[PDB]
């Protein structure tokens, strides 16, 4: 289900990113970043755009944000323009 | 500078108010008579700071990120033998934009 | 992402000069408290789930944030916190050892307090548990080592401010 | 009006009861004799209506060529101009007098006032008549000492603000001449 | 700006909801020497009177985006964040809000929020102004009050 | 008429060894009488602030207790037995009292709840209060000997 | 009836009398100049710009 | 001039559309809350001669400047403007409630009243607050919570209605500000 | 010092004023409920011991910096000098119940006692939540409503009594205030 | 009876004289037209903070460059220094007409002020021209010659005493130059 059933360390699968989203969620961030590669010269694949500005969901903004600086990006500016704000009940 | 010994501890003590208070006798005080005040300076002689204080952030190093390239804006150590100079110049940069010498 | 010897190298070699009596000057400088580092980095490991139980209870355990309304009320945004404060002990954790605060702006800072403002975090609650965590880290430490863990510590709140 | 003390915050979720990393050390420290500023300001908001119809009035009375025919204050676009200038300078004096410093007075009043009526065309000679009957107004509330209307207040002294509101009528009044 | 700050409003309109500010300008807040408007505002400058600051200020923000070409000879009222109603109020092309008469039209934001100039201060309707601070005053004696009570032979009309 | 200033009140008493704010009697630097003014108006307007967000943690704690109060009276008439810790005929382990450095430096701050966490942030926001109330008090006993020496 | 939005050239005159009803109360408050404040709003960029129009030109003194 | 029905008809012209059922519940459950609405207005025309002379006599004890000489309510031809002004924009208020929209308040009331009270010399910060105290006396006849007038009403809620009042009211001060 | 009857007096000696027939009605029902007052009084002596040490230690509740190190309930000598001042302000209490009047109250135990409290070191804040426990504890003793122990009264009513010592707590901490 | 007014002044400290009746008569047998001179003195002091209040400011009047952003009645502690320091000279200037000599205000109040004015910054051009009008009306006050006020005197003549406070005046400005 969601991202926080009891998962910590020491636990069956691998510790990884956990994200404090609700079931089925519906908040979604803009964000704009820009990732280079870091990789292309030794690899010599197609180059690619890396300025990217897109709408990341908040069940997943934080392994996008946790991986953006993975691989030296910088990140511009992000908000949550679909979702609200110390919203009990309804991010689903 | 305090050359004032010349105007010494008694000093803006302001003798002639006078009272007369009718048609007697005049009443001269002493009343010192201190202004709209505020004596206006900065780092006054405690703390006056209980708590409450993360303010410090560094310096705006341009679009880089804050202290990162500091390897433009550092002294130097060394320089090595058998380096000749450049012949086009395209003048000083901000510090060659986000990745460092080690990217 | 650079140490102490990668921030040293680096500075040397932007002049394009070898490794002068000034930067191996700081580089014995670091080496001396390397021992100092690992220690503070290895009880930290050990007690992170503990600090971190000692900072919210002693900062914003009972707080109205942590009341209805509060910033911090559902099950999911409590878990959030200790969640979100793992990281901040964690890279915390990173500099000490590196002796270079990069890694936190690089991985931490950048984005986070336009980022709290998204969802309405209060940066005031959260750089108060962050000082209540230093506090307790520098129980653990020592003295000298809790400074050092303490100088990135404060680092995040700066830029978090 | 709201920036000329400090408030402090206690609340979580502020960013400033943590955070915030000062207390206005310049500023908790005008509330010190901030029962005597704020009945001052108050004795000047409460009376200014009638401070700025005396004083455009006794220009009037004393200099009659600015309601004559060619003069500046004929027109009834130019009367209520000049009503409207004498409250605006009014409201940014007792600005200054909450603060305590005078500048937020030669910041959005003062600056650019005498390129502004030498432009227009605004005798300056007599508008500093204007001013100087509002200094004399002023401290006759500040001291209590006004004829037709007195207020209750507190048993105490209050000179060095009725100077204090002095320093800032001539500081209007300089800039212009 | 800098009473968002202070009072800790400024962290409810950092969020990603789409808000209608009406922030006004500092001369707004320079006319606020009414002999009339000073009685019920000057109180808030004193320093603990932080309380009635944030639902004075927070009066000021509107849930959602109105833009004033939203506004074509409508009238909508809502509450705000404080949590009273107010009217927007669009005709002849003088947008209204409360007592504001918007002066620049709008600010496009960060969130889709939007930002109008204003100005005076609105007030919120059921406001009413803390009181100065005072002296606790207590009964000198006891027996100017035991007499101050009516008997029951009193409220019979048994005695004058 | 005349109330007596604290200042006048600490020549009088003997000296202690431990204060909680040691004094800066000696310490307050030779500066002018007007920058003494300023340095005193400060002062006491950052312990007017102190003081407002001092009471702002007394309503905090004053409205954590009415949260728990449904309950903290619910559980007051329930019968709670425990497994261990009273009677010495069953095995405790470390909980025959409390076991090797676990007591604190306080006893209040192994107490966990919701209105002792806040009670600990009274504590640190009452020091910077009086902190910078005996700041006010030295400030103004050199003005005394500004004064009475003028 | 629905030919005020669907229209190629009523498209065209409503939008020029809305940016001139906007330009005539804009020229009417640019009378009043010298101890106007100024606040740089930061107005949009739907309309790119056409010149370089570099901000230091020459020395024209 | 317009009122609550009129406003949706020309509500619907623009779209060019008829006006239908989604459109009429605005409307139905407007005249199922008509009774609601006359118990309103007849608070306010029953204490509408004593409303104004409590609101006018208010601005005058908070600003005592109008009645000094020189100032705005001095005479007896001034004072009775100032009473017949009270009434006259509780006139237009009584009829805005009663019609459901402000169009005869902004094209008959408001019908360039600052062009008016700029050339009259009036102060506008003083009828902010005349209007504004007939803001909370209209609230607390429509709740029934005056403190010294009860009326007999049938029970339930009139939030809505205190509610639209107050927003005609700041109308009023919105356009002579 | 003064009591309830020593207080109509100099009322009647400030005008040279006979105690004449109208106020001694009043006076004749103070002491119809004498028996009551001496009944409230000794429902708060008998409990005098623990209701020092439910507020002290309580005080300590919502307070731990006072026994951490450098606190002002740290060591024996300042815990034995703080359990000591309890009761005082509780013996001073006591009396003014006892007396009708709180004169003396206010000279012999209140004057004087914020400025003592500042040049010693005490937290003045933290006695103003120690004697609102003490408040608190004294109008559940009057009325009959302690949780742990239950006295044994005639049946009535002492509610005036409640509010009469809960006033004398309060006009403590409007003193150490 | 003439030290003990100097007593007062040179003693180091702060002190008063009360002059009672039999000592008064003495004084004016002593002190050579003393029922003029006693009126002189009188005119200056009962108009003292009107008469500081023009002389600071009609120096910023001419010279309006002292409140610019780097003059020297910038930044209102100074504006207040120069205000304070405008009414000691004013005082000291009627203790020299009251003794009738300007022995003792050289020494106190007027040796090493040229020294002390170039030590501060002082523009000592402007100090001259404020107690150039400070001697502009004593020579009014004590002549009943004033504009706006008059005073109700015994009739005569107090010109020789008009030119002896001309003689204190520029003392001061040739000290300071
Ligand atoms: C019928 C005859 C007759 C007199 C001669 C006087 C005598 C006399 N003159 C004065 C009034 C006086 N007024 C002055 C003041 C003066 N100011 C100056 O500049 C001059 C030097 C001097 C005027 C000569 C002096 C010196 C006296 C006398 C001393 C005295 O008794 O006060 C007084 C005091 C009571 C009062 O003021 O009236 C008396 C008894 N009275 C009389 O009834
Ligand atoms: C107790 C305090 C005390 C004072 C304040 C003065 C005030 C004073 N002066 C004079 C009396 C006088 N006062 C003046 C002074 C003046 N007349 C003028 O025309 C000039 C404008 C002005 C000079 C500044 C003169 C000229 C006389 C009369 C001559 C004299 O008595 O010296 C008199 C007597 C008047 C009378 O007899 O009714 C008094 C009370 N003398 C005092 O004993
Ligand atoms: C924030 C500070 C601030 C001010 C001080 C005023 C300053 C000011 N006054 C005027 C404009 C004016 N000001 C006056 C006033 C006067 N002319 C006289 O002859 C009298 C001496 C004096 C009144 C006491 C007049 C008559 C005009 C109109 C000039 C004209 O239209 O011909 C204008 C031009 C725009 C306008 O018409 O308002 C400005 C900016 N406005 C401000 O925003
Ligand atoms: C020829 C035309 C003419 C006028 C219209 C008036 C106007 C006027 N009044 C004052 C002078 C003053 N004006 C006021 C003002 C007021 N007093 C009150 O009781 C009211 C509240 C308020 C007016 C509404 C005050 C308080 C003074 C100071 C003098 C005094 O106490 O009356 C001054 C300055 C005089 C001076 O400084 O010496 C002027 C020009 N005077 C004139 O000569
Ligand atoms: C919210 C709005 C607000 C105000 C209007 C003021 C109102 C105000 N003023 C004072 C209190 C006072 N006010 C004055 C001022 C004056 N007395 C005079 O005789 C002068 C004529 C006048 C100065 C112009 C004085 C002298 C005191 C006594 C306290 C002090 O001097 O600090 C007090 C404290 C009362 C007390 O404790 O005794 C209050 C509440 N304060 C506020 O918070
Ligand atoms: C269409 C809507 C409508 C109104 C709202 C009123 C308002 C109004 N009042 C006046 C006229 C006036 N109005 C006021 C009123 C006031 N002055 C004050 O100080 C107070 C703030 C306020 C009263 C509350 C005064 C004092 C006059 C007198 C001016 C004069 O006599 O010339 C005039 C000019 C009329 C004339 O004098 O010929 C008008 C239009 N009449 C209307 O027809
Ligand atoms: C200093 C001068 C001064 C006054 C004269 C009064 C005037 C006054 N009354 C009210 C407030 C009110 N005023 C009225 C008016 C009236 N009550 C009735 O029943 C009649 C219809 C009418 C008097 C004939 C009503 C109904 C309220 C609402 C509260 C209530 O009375 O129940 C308000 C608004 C609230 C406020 O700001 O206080 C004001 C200014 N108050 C003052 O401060
Ligand atoms: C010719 C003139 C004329 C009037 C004066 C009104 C008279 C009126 N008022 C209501 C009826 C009512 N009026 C109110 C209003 C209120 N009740 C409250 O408690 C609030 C204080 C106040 C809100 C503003 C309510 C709640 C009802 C009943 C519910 C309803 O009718 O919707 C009714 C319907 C019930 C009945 O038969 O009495 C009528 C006829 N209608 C008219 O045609
Ligand atoms: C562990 C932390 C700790 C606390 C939080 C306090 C708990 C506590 N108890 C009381 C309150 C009290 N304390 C007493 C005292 C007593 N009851 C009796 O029956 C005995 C005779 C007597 C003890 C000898 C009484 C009578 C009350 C009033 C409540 C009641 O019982 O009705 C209050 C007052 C509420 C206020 O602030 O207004 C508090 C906070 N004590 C603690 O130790
Ligand atoms: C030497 C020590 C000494 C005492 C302790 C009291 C003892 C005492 N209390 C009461 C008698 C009483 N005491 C109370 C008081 C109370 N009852 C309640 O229900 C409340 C809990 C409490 C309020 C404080 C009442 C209500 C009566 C009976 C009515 C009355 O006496 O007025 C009476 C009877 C008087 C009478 O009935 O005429 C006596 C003698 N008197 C003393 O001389
Ligand atoms: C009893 C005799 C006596 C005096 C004669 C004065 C003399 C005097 N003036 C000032 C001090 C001052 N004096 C002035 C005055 C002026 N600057 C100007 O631009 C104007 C021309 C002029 C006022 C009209 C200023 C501005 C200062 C303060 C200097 C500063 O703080 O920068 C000081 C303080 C110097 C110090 O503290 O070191 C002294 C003793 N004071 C006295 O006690
Ligand atoms: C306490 C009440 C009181 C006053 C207000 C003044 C009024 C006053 N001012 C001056 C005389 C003067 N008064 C001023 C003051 C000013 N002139 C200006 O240019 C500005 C309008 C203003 C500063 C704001 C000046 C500059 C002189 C002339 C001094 C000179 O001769 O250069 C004179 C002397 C005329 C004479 O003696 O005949 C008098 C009586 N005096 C008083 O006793
Ligand atoms: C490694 C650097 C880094 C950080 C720091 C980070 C933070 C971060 N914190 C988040 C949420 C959150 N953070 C908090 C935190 C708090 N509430 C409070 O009251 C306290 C003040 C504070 C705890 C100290 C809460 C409650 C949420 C959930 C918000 C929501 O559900 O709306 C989220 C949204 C997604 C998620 O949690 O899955 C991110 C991405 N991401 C990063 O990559
Ligand atoms: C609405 C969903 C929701 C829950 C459930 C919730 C729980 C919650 N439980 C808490 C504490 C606590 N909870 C317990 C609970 C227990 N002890 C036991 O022995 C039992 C097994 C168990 C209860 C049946 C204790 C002892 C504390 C205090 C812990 C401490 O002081 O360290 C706290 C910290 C103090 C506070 O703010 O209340 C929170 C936030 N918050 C929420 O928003």
């Amino acid at each position: 289900a969601y991202d926080m059933d009891g998962t910590g360390a020491g636990s069956l699968e691998p510790r990884g990113i956990k994200s404090s989203a609700v079931e089925k969620d519906s908040r979604c961030f803009k964000v704009t970043f820009v990732l280079p590669s870091q990789s292309r010269l030794y690899t010599f694949r197609e180059l690619q755009n890396v300025y990217t500005t897109k709408m990341v969901p908040f069940s997943s903004w934080y392994a996008e944000q946790q991986r953006i600086q993975k691989m030296g990006g910088k990140i511009l500016k992000v908000e949550l323009v679909a979702g609200g704000q110390m919203r009990s009940v309804g991010n689903q | 500078d305090v050359v004032n010994a010349a105007y010494p501890k008694n000093i803006k003590n302001k003798a002639p108010v006078i009272s007369f208070d009718g048609k007697k006798g005049v009443k001269l005080e002493m009343v010192t008579l201190q202004t709209f005040a505020g004596d206006d300076s900065e780092d006054t002689l405690f703390d006056y700071s209980s708590g409450k204080f993360m303010p410090q952030k560094p310096a705006d190093m341009g679009i880089a990120w804050p202290s990162g390239d500091g390897r433009q804006a550092e002294m130097k150590g060394g320089k090595g033998s058998f380096n000749q100079p450049d012949l086009r110049k395209y003048g000083p940069f901000p510090d060659f934009l986000k990745r460092s010498m080690d990217l | 992402m650079q140490d102490a010897i990668t921030s040293v190298i680096n500075a040397a070699d932007v002049q394009g000069k070898y490794l002068d009596a000034n930067s191996v000057e700081k580089l014995r400088g670091y080496f001396q408290t390397g021992e100092l580092r690992v220690r503070a980095a290895a009880t930290i490991a050990a007690n992170a789930a503990t600090i971190i139980k000692e900072a919210v209870a002693k900062s914003l355990l009972y707080s109205d944030i942590t009341r209805p309304g509060g910033n911090m009320y559902t099950t999911r945004r409590y878990a959030a916190c200790i969640r979100d404060l793992d990281y901040y002990l964690r890279y915390a954790t990173y500099g000490m050892l590196a002796g270079d605060p990069s890694i936190l702006d690089e991985r931490v800072l950048n984005g986070l307090k336009e980022t709290y403002n998204s969802l309405g975090v209060p940066i005031g609650a959260t750089i108060q548990a962050i000082q209540a965590m230093k506090e307790v880290t520098g129980s653990l430490v020592g003295s000298d080592a809790g400074k050092e863990m303490g100088l990135y510590f404060d680092y995040i709140c700066s830029g978090l401010s | 009006m709201l920036d000329a003390f400090s408030r402090v915050v206690v609340n979580s979720d502020a960013k400033a009861a943590y955070v915030g990393g000062s207390d206005l050390q310049a500023l908790k420290s005008f509330i010190a004799d901030g029962n005597k500023r704020l009945d001052a300001v108050n004795s000047i908001v409460s009376n200014a209506s009638c401070m700025v119809s005396d004083a455009v009035s006794g220009m009037i009375c004393e200099n009659p060529g600015l309601i004559s025919p060619g003069g500046n204050c004929y027109t009834n676009r130019r009367m209520a101009a000049c009503l409207r200038d004498g409250e605006i300078i009014l409201r940014y004096v007792s600005y200054a007098l909450l603060a305590g410093d005078a500048s937020v007075l030669e910041d959005r009043c003062l600056n650019g006032l005498k390129e502004t009526y030498i432009a227009l065309g605004v005798p300056t000679n007599s508008s500093i008549r204007a001013v100087s009957i509002m200094k004399a107004q002023a401290v006759a509330f500040i001291t209590n000492t006004a004829t037709e209307r007195k207020m209750s207040f507190a048993a105490g002294d209050c000179t060095s603000l009725a100077s204090e509101v002095a320093s800032y009528f001539d500081r209007v009044g300089a800039a212009i001449s | 700006v800098k009473l968002l700050n202070e009072s800790g409003v400024e962290k409810l309109v950092e969020q990603a909801g789409p808000y209608t500010v009406f922030a006004p300008t500092d001369d707004a807040f320079a006319a606020l020497l009414e002999p009339h408007s000073f009685n019920k505002l000057a109180t808030l400058l004193r320093p603990e009177n932080n309380d009635a600051l944030r639902k004075v200020l927070m009066h000021h923000v509107i849930p959602g985006a109105f833009t004033s070409a939203s506004l074509m000879d409508r009238a909508v009222t809502v509450k705000s964040l404080a949590g009273e109603p107010i009217s927007i109020m669009g005709l002849n092309k003088l947008v209204t809000a409360g007592t504001a008469k918007v002066v620049r039209a709008d600010v496009p934001c960060a969130n889709g929020c939007i930002i109008h100039a204003v100005s005076s201060v609105i007030i919120p309707p059921n406001y009413v102004p803390v009181p100065q601070p005072t002296k606790p005053v207590f009964p000198r004696s006891v027996i100017a009050e035991i007499a101050k009570l009516p008997t029951p032979r009193q409220a019979l009309g048994l005695d004058p | 008429k005349a109330a007596i200033m604290p200042h006048q009140i600490v020549d009088g008493l003997p000296v202690i060894p431990n204060s909680e704010h040691p004094s800066q009697k000696y310490n307050v630097p030779k500066v002018s009488r007007e920058k003494l003014q300023r340095e005193l108006l400060i002062a006491q307007g950052k312990a007017n602030a102190l003081q407002i967000e001092l009471d702002a943690a007394y309503t905090s704690l004053a409205s954590s207790r009415a949260f728990l109060a449904p309950f903290a009276a619910m559980a007051a008439d329930m019968d709670i037995r425990p497994l261990y810790g009273k009677n010495p005929q069953v095995f405790a382990g470390q909980f025959l009292g409390v076991g090797a450095g676990q007591w604190g430096k306080t006893g209040a701050d192994t107490v966990r709840g919701r209105s002792r966490r806040v009670a600990a942030d009274i504590g640190v926001k009452e020091f910077q209060l009086e902190r910078v109330k005996q700041l006010v008090v030295d400030l103004q006993r050199a003005l005394a000997l500004e004064d009475a020496e003028a | 009836l629905y030919a005020i939005e669907t229209d190629e050239v009523s498209r065209l005159e409503v939008d020029l009398e809305e940016a001139k009803g906007q330009l005539r109360v804009l020229e009417a408050a640019m009378a009043k100049s010298t101890p106007m404040t100024r606040t740089a709003e930061f107005k949009t960029l739907t309309k790119n710009v056409a010149a370089v129009t570099a901000a230091e030109k020459a020395d024209p003194l």
